RNA sequence: CAUGGAAGUCGGAAUCCGCUAAGGACUGUGUAACAACUCACCUGCCGAAUGUACUAGCCCUGAAAAUGGAUGGCGCUCAAGC
């Protein structure tokens, strides 16, 4: 049993611009530029009215209508990031040995790098590399706040996650060695 | 189902004997506030309340005994329910606003203004001291009582009450809300 | 407390089921000290209550807590 | 020593979690069946053994 | 690594904790004995390296330059209000006149100057220890000199004040 | 009833009513016992069809042996498979 038309929308808000061409979408507004390949997907893309975007499929069957719902979630997170941007917020929590970072700004390669010291009492010194275009702040709201920022929510969000994976404990109780660097709050930068 | 077919039937019977209803905003009060509400006005007037009637009495509208129950059915919105009374308006006007509890927190709400906590003895015993330790407080025994000594903000307006913090204000008997019976707008007032 | 004989000790460290009391109408006048603690609308209403609180006894004769209640008829300002 | 909310973020990350009775696996907390394949996506789970 | 604020939170909430239970288990036929700083009753220090130090060893110094009434400077801390307004005449509460916050007087004049020592002797600035030892015109550390970092510390502490001193006081 | 103590939540036996919009002589967490938390049940917001229990086709897990290896081989995926 194969569905004869399956079709979703997407409405775009007039500060904006965009353009598709060979499934290469191209979002650009007043925070920069971001781009996505979708040539995976068997989708048809047009315009329905003077702000509504329009993809569609034909004859697909049930495995393949399931990947519209993502298509269009992805092409409103770009909207929506360009104007609006991302921000992540990250917490220390410790018992005994306090948890000292770094965070200095690579020249000549752009990124950032982060630097782990102390944790669970270790020797080690732990380093990590941000993503290009994220953005790592040091809070001064709160005590031992971090705050990761960015315009792409794919990379924000992978770029917390190696922070996180990156402390663990190993041979221990997880249910009484609670030490690591975690999420609190996932949100945007405006309002 | 046996009320909710009989709910025409009540609905209907007591709303045309009682010549004037009261339409109430119950909005977060107690099933044991609303009980002991119920008494003060057992003797005269009745209390009725249901899911939003809007379809359901408009039946009634169709027969021509009385076209203006139509006017009302936009008026109900939200949880809010109506009162059938016999009395006069004014002595029932404002009576009924008599009686507001002062819930404890419930470890999750959200307060409207700063809780704030004054210095001084409490009478409690000495072992009641590590509940004072996880907030932080400074305290001094006087008399083999607790003494607060300087004031400290609890918690700052519109946060949610952290769960120790709630367990600690029941004890002391002080609480920010406040909660009592609320008329919505009645027929045009 | 209005039963038969009080059972001080040692004969009533075992079970002491002796529940098969009997009442007529005695009970109401029980009911009238406890003032209308809380919205019972009035004697007749709520007669249906303490009676089958005392579950226990099975009244006496051929009547049963539950089978009075049903069948109200009693006088309910009594 | 550890602040009370802070107990309550790092136990959701490390602590509230289903177990699979025939892999062992750590599911999340409201899973029906299995994600893994070596045990045929079985749907006999219990929680995770709190620690008291 | 602890910040002063912080460090003065955990002195008072142990002394109540041990007020508590000398409170609970007083004997009433003498004696209303319970520990306060304020009456220097309780004092500070490390054993392994031999330096201990009470209030009034601090309050007397401070008395002989730039103090007026030691005793009645007894009671300046554990609570009340700390002074450093543009007005010399100390003030309650820490509101400033323009709202900036006030100082801790246990954390400003006892708790700022051991902080220095450690700080500066774990990054080996061994010309500045020795530019701050003049300024209070510290003695002279004797056989020890050449050995630096984490034995200075000891060597300097007991020389500062030694345990001894202030436990027989 | 039971007994060191068992206030719904060790156990035995009962399984009623009031007020309702609704609430079990109770579904769990919890206490020496209380307290506190939660569930069943009803209600506020939304705008249309869902929920449960079974049957059999292909596929998957169940499926571990010794020189290198055999749908005859290469290879085959809206098949060159059923
Ligand atoms: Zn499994």
């Amino acid at each position: 049993m194969r569905y004869i038309h399956s079709e979703e929308t997407i409405p775009v808000p007039e500060n904006l611009k965009v353009s598709i061409k060979s499934r290469l979408v191209t979002v650009e507004g007043p925070r920069g530029k971001l781009q996505k390949d979708l040539s995976h997907i068997a989708v048809n893309f047009s315009v329905v009215k003077k702000g509504v975007i329009g993809l569609e499929i034909h004859h697909g069957s049930r495995k393949d209508v399931a990947a519209l719902r993502t298509v269009r979630t992805i092409i409103n997170n770009m909207i929506i990031g360009v104007t609006k941007g991302f921000k992540y917020k990250m917490r220390y929590v410790y018992a005994h040995f306090p948890i000292n970072v770094n965070v200095e700004k690579n020249a000549e390669t752009g990124c950032y790098e982060v630097e782990i010291r102390n944790f669970i009492g270790e020797k080690i010194v732990r380093k990590v590399v941000m993503a290009p275009g994220v953005e790592v702040e040091i809070s001064k709201a709160q005590k031992d706040e971090l705050i990761l920022s960015g315009n792409s929510l794919e990379a924000v969000s992978q770029s917390a996650a190696d922070i996180q994976q990156i402390c663990k404990v190993r041979n221990k109780d997880i249910r009484k060695f609670l030490d690591g660097i975690y999420v609190s709050e996932k949100g945007n930068i405006v309002e | 189902s046996g009320n909710k077919a009989g709910y025409f039937d009540k609905l209907k019977g007591l709303l045309e004997e009682y010549p004037s209803i009261f339409v109430v905003s119950v909005d977060n009060v107690s099933s044991q506030q609303m009980h002991e509400i119920r008494k003060a006005l057992r003797g005269q007037g009745v209390v009725l309340m249901g899911k939003n009637t809007m379809v359901r009495r408009a039946l009634k509208t169709f027969m021509p005994d009385h076209p203006e129950y139509e006017r009302l059915l936009p008026f109900v919105k939200g949880n809010v329910g109506f009162v059938f009374t016999n009395g006069d308006l004014k002595e029932v006007r404002e009576k009924i606003l008599s009686n507001r509890i002062k819930a404890p927190a419930r470890a999750g709400a959200i307060a409207p203004v700063d809780v704030w906590v004054p210095a001084g003895n409490t009478g409690m015993e000495p072992g009641k001291t590590s509940f004072f330790q996880a907030l932080g407080i400074p305290t001094k025994i006087a008399r083999g009582t607790i003494e607060i000594t300087t004031d400290i903000k609890l918690v700052e307006a519109g946060a949610k009450v952290g769960p120790s913090e709630a367990t600690l204000l029941n004890m002391l008997n002080i609480s920010p809300f406040t909660y009592g019976m609320g008329i919505a707008q009645v027929y045009d007032q | 407390a209005l039963k038969e004989p009080p059972r001080d000790r040692k004969k009533e460290k075992n079970i002491k089921h002796n529940k098969s009391v009997s009442l007529d109408e005695i009970i109401e006048i029980a009911r009238t000290m406890r003032f209308k603690s809380f919205s019972k609308d009035l004697k007749g209403g709520v007669k249906e209550i303490l009676g089958t609180a005392f579950s226990v006894g099975c009244q006496v004769d051929g009547k049963s807590p539950k089978a009075i209640s049903d069948a109200i008829e009693a006088g309910e300002i009594d | 020593i550890i602040e009370p909310s802070l107990k309550a973020l790092a136990s959701k990350f490390n602590c509230d979690k289903m177990i699979c009775r025939k892999c062992y696996a750590r599911l999340p907390p409201r899973a029906t069946n299995c994600r893994k394949r070596k045990c045929g996506h079985s749907n006999q789970l219990r929680p995770k053994k709190k620690l008291k | 690594q602890v910040t002063k604020e912080d460090l003065y939170q955990s002195f008072s909430r142990t002394i109540e904790s041990v007020n508590v239970i000398i409170s609970t288990y007083l004997d009433k036929a003498l004696g209303d004995v319970q520990v306060y700083p304020e009456k220097g009753t309780v004092a500070f220090g490390s054993g392994l390296h031999g330096w201990a130090f009470t209030i009034r060893q601090f309050a007397t110094r401070y008395a002989k330059k730039f103090g007026v009434d030691r005793n009645k400077m007894m009671e300046r801390l554990w609570g009340d209000n700390y002074f450093n307004p543009k007005t010399k005449k100390w003030t309650k509460s820490p509101t400033a006149a323009d709202g900036t916050q006030l100082e801790r007087a246990f954390c400003q004049f006892i708790l700022d100057p051991i902080f220095r020592i450690f700080n500066a002797v774990m990054n080996f600035k061994k010309d500045e220890v020795n530019t701050l030892l003049d300024k209070l015109n510290l003695k002279l550390p004797a056989e020890d000199r050449d050995k630096e970092g984490k034995q200075l510390l000891k060597a300097v502490m007991r020389t500062f004040l030694p345990a001894a001193d202030c436990l027989l006081e």
